């Protein structure tokens, strides 16, 4: 019972040293990802039928 | 009084197609109802819907308007096909009976005994007897029988009357009719005993349900199909007994029994879903 | 190359129809109370394989629902099991188990064993389940405390069966368990087709 | 003597917390409230793979995006072109009680497992021409519940025990553990990178680690209930996770914190699989009430309906090039989505 | 995070009086389905009563029944166990345990001797 708490307090110290963002930062990361690949999406923005090969060669 | 006649024509007309015509759509549209016993209730819906559709306001013309008018060889086409459609409506019931005696009497087996392969060969044997009992005889005269009037009758473009032999009509009703009826009669009562069986396991209310449900089904059947073939053999028998009118008025109750098939064997829950969905 | 494909594929189905013709002539069991046990075993032709769930947790929730799709679930209880009230538990167990959406299909086949135990032991139930004092029969003990937890076990079963499922008691030889295990299971598939009919 | 180590805790706690609550600068729905609603998505199946018999557990793809893996509870893995819909590979497992299966990146050997608490590894390309077992990873003490190849000798694997692991596939050793959940693990999903992964278990918590080490980075909370699917951003930053609560949560790792919730009050049905789509804008999750929802990821409000399965979806199939999505469910049928 | 803290346990004579208190945090209280275990010196964890979510549905064990009152308040989140003419084989530790999903009638796991949403629970000693 007494390593348990030992080595709990030695993992919430591995996961307290941590450089943590903000949260906007964060958004904005993936905001301008999500924005940077969007041609790239074929489920987004529907293709032509005739490069989709689920619909003609 | 004859308006009454076209109007009930008419709603007999619609009842009927609409009925089969929802049962057929609502079969073919939802994947959770492609199951195996509806392929036989797909059978008897096209079937109970082509008589719908041009079995009955031809002879609802009959009716009405006192003659034939469309002549000899559409006077032949329409008899072949009314007969083709009567049985195998009245065989796809058998049929259907048959699935549900098998599946319950050999519950293990029926896995292997029934598959979609043996289903479809089983409709289109039946609808090979059908066509095999109605088209070829009467398009080969073999239907026709001797008598003054009945050549009178063969004779006239304007007639289209059911006179027959002693041999035609005998085999017509033996093949369309009674066998199914004794087929259906077994197996239910088979079915009923199982049923009753697993009740007095399980312990009022169920005995009532199943004694309410084979009810309707053999009931509905044999009092609308039942007088008309009687009449039938006892005419070929007997031609001064019965009249005319009340053969006419048996066959018609005989083509009603139609719309009651979508009523009787597709109200499970799933068929009311896509109903509503449908409609 | 598309011709190559289409044989294979010719091929696969063959075999894959083959399976199926198999897959349908057998019936799964689930057996409750390395990872998985089999035991196959077959009556009058017909083939039952049967699992027994051994080498995990004790956390059920999420593997059980594996077994959605079984025909049966047959439920093994100790009739008279620091003694904890263990007949609670697999009470409570089966309860669980009878109101999961993913088991309200399942029927259960119930086993009520060691009645020598209860029977050695009655001459301590009353401790728990204050109602047997009240409970009458529908020696004498025995028949009274076996009947009383079966009664218990169907009243927890006739609460929400809906008409989907059912549960077979029997008290408990592996003669007659197989030859019963068969017969509930037929009885199971004839209900479901009755049920289906519109009949029960 | 342990007071002051539970006040240790405590301390550690007060810290994490506040140091969590100061990057809190603005939440995801401000700073998203000036993008482009995407708009109903009104997707058709174009697909329909039959074959199997029983429930389908799991699918994966491949890194071709035409081929894909399916693995049913009947005992088959079952291998398609999803362009002809043909069926490649027919694959008769030992255990019928599969969870999980797994298409190598090389296209060469596929893996599967379940309630045999053992990972089988069944090679494609052999100079016989019959696929056969070519590796058993055992040493797990519960069932499988999801495995990812790393490469050609490499699989991380996770089980019921409350463990992971990585394998190495030539000796059939278990060369890392991955010990600290205290619940049933129901998925793990692999970095871009192949040197973190993400878990998530019946604790309703998920846990970051990286693979060189064996050891845990951070651990996330805020579901209510299980996790069933975990799955990465493709940027590797953050991931999504479905539970039993009827949400989804996307959470962020150099924030350390939740970014954003998707629910719905007449929601009220589990989250069993997720992905993203190539974009990572789109997140698709499967519910227990036979459907697929399409969430808009950055303004979380519902987008599409993918309604074509008569049972519970059990596993979602985003393709690496993103043309396609294939849904599997418990009705034995796989279906191809545009 | 999913917590549930339980108090108000302490010494009693036998025939006392006693009334336990769980406070939850971290979920909607009101969509689960709760329930009190119990477990005593040298032995397994042991379901004693539990409570539906409406807080209609309630079920003891035999071993409790008239003398134990289960009561949840939503408003404030929290579970009572009244526990009235306390016997000496009712020492032992106890613990409030919430089902693991929302919105069922079943609830699985909840002795599992490892499950997750199961507070640390508190004592109980009915002796001289
Ligand atoms: C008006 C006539 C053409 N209808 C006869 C009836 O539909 C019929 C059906 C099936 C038969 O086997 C039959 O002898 C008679």
């Amino acid at each position: 019972s007494i390593a348990q708490a030992r080595k709990l307090v030695e993992q919430l110290k591995m996961e307290a040293n941590i450089d943590r963002i903000k949260v906007s930062k964060a958004a904005a990361d993936l905001m301008a990802y999500c924005e940077a690949h969007a041609k790239e999406d074929p489920l987004l923005t529907p293709v032509p039928a005739s490069e989709n090969p689920f619909r003609e060669k | 009084w004859e308006a009454g006649m076209s109007l009930l024509m008419a709603l007999v007309v619609l009842l009927i197609v609409a009925g089969n015509v929802l049962v057929i759509a609502a079969i073919g549209s939802t994947q959770r109802l492609q199951t195996l016993t509806n392929l036989f209730i797909t059978s008897l819906a096209c079937a109970d819907l082509v008589v719908g559709l041009l079995v009955v306001p031809f002879g609802a013309t009959l009716v009405v308007r006192g003659t034939w008018l469309w002549g000899s060889f559409l006077c032949e086409l329409w008899t072949s096909l009314d007969v083709l459609c009567v049985t195998a409506s009245i065989e796809t019931l058998c049929v259907i009976a048959i699935d549900r005696y098998l599946a319950i009497t050999s519950p293990f087996r029926y896995q292997s005994l029934m598959t979609r392969a043996r289903a479809k060969v089983i409709i289109c044997t039946v609808w090979a007897i059908s066509a095999l009992v109605s088209f070829l005889p009467i398009m080969m005269h073999w239907w026709r029988d001797e008598d003054p009037q009945a050549l009178k009758c063969y004779q006239d473009p304007g007639c289209c009357d059911f006179v027959t032999n002693r041999a035609y009509a005998i085999a017509s009703s033996i093949i369309s009719f009674y066998i199914p009826l004794l087929i259906m009669i077994f197996v239910y009562l088979r079915v009923y005993r199982e049923a009753k069986e697993q009740i007095r396991k399980i312990d009022r209310f169920r005995e009532h349900k199943a004694l309410k449900t084979l009810g309707i089904i053999m009931g509905v059947f044999t009092l609308c199909w039942l007088p008309f073939f009687l009449v039938n053999i006892v005419n070929v028998f007997n031609r001064d007994l019965v009249p005319d009118w009340l053969f006419v008025f048996f066959n018609w109750l005989g083509y009603a029994n139609s719309a009651f098939n979508p009523i009787i064997y597709c109200r499970s829950p799933d068929f009311r879903k896509a109903f509503k969905r449908l409609l | 190359e598309e011709k190559g494909q289409r044989e294979a594929n010719k091929k696969i189905e063959k075999q894959l129809q083959k399976d199926k013709q198999v897959y349908r002539a057998t019936h799964r069991l689930l057996l409750l109370g390395s990872g998985i046990f089999e035991t196959k075993f077959q009556v009058d032709k017909v083939n039952f394989h049967m699992f027994d769930v051994g080498g995990q947790r004790d956390e059920r929730r999420k593997w059980i629902q594996c077994f959605n799709d079984v025909t049966a679930i047959i439920f093994v209880v100790a009739s008279s099991s620091n003694q904890t009230n263990r007949l609670q538990e697999a009470l409570n167990l089966f309860k669980s188990i009878w109101n999961n959406r993913w088991l309200r299909t399942i029927s259960v086949i119930l086993f009520l064993n060691k009645q020598d135990l209860l029977a050695e032991k009655v001459l301590k139930i009353e401790d728990y389940f204050p109602e047997f004092a009240r409970y009458t029969t529908p020696d004498p003990r025995v028949t009274r405390a076996k009947y009383f937890i079966r009664d218990e076990f169907l009243r927890i079963s006739t609460a929400s069966g809906d008409g989907r499922h059912y549960c077979y008691p029997h008290f408990t030889v592996d003669t007659e368990n197989i030859r019963r295990v068969f017969n509930d299971c037929r009885d199971i598939i004839q209900r479901m087709h009755l049920r289906q009919y519109e009949l029960l | 003597e342990l007071d002051q180590l539970r006040q240790e805790a405590e301390q550690l706690k007060n810290q994490i917390r506040d140091a969590r609550k100061a990057c809190a600068d603005a939440t995801l729905s401000q700073i998203t409230n000036n993008i482009d609603p995407v708009g109903r998505i009104q997707m058709r199946t174009r697909r329909t793979l039959r074959g199997h018999l029983a429930k389908i557990y799991a699918m994966h793809w491949g890194t071709d995006s035409r081929l894909l893996v399916s693995a049913s509870q009947d005992g088959k893995l079952i291998i398609w072109d999803s362009y002809t819909t043909n069926k490649v590979h027919a694959i008769p497992l030992r255990s019928s009680w599969v969870m999980t299966c797994a298409y190598a990146p090389s296209g060469n050997y596929v893996a599967c497992g379940g309630l045999d608490n053992i990972c089988s590894i069944y090679n494609l390309k052999t100079r016989e021409g019959n696929v056969r077992v070519s590796r058993e990873l055992a040493g797990h003490t519960g069932y499988l519940s999801c495995c990812r190849f790393l490469d050609d000798n490499q699989i991380v694997t996770s089980s019921g025990d409350t463990t992971c692991a990585l394998w190495d596939i030539e000796t059939g050793q278990q060369t890392t553990t991955f010990t600290g959940h205290t619940g049933d693990v129901m998925s793990l999903s692999l970095a871009p990178d192949t040197r973190l992964f993400v878990s998530g278990a019946c604790d309703a918590s998920a846990k970051l680690w990286d693979v060189r080490e064996g050891m845990c980075r951070q651990t996330f909370t805020g579901h209510e209930s299980d996790i069933n699917a975990i799955c990465f951003f493709p940027n590797g930053n953050a991931f999504a996770t479905g539970s039993d609560d009827a949400t989804c949560r996307l959470f962020d790792l150099r924030a350390d914190q939740e970014l954003m919730t998707y629910s719905h009050d007449n929601i009220i049905c589990g989250i069993t699989s997720v992905s993203f789509s190539k974009s990572g804008r789109l997140l698709l999750a499967g519910y227990d009430d036979f459907n697929c929802n399409v969430w808009d990821a950055l303004k979380a409000d519902r987008a599409g309906v993918l309604a074509g399965h008569d049972n519970r979806v059990s596993c979602l199939g985003v393709t690496d090039d993103g043309m396609a999505v294939a849904t599997g469910s418990w009705d034995s049928f796989l279906k191809i989505w545009n | 995070q999913v917590q549930l803290q339980e108090s108000g346990g302490g010494l009693v004579q036998p025939g006392g009086s006693l009334r336990l208190s769980c406070a939850a945090s971290g979920f909607t209280f009101s969509n689960y389905k709760m329930n009190w275990v119990r477990q005593a010196p040298g032995k397994g964890l042991e379901w004693v009563s539990d409570i539906s979510q409406s807080g209609a549905s309630i079920s003891y064990t035999g071993s409790v029944k008239g003398r134990f009152t289960i009561s949840r308040d939503n408003a404030k989140n929290t579970l009572y166990l009244q526990m009235n003419s306390l016997k000496p084989e009712d020492t032992a530790v106890y613990y409030c345990a919430r089902c693991p999903a929302p919105f069922t009638r079943d609830c699985f796991d909840v002795t599992s001797t490892t499950y997750a949403y199961r507070g640390q629970g508190t004592q109980v000693t009915v002796s001289s």
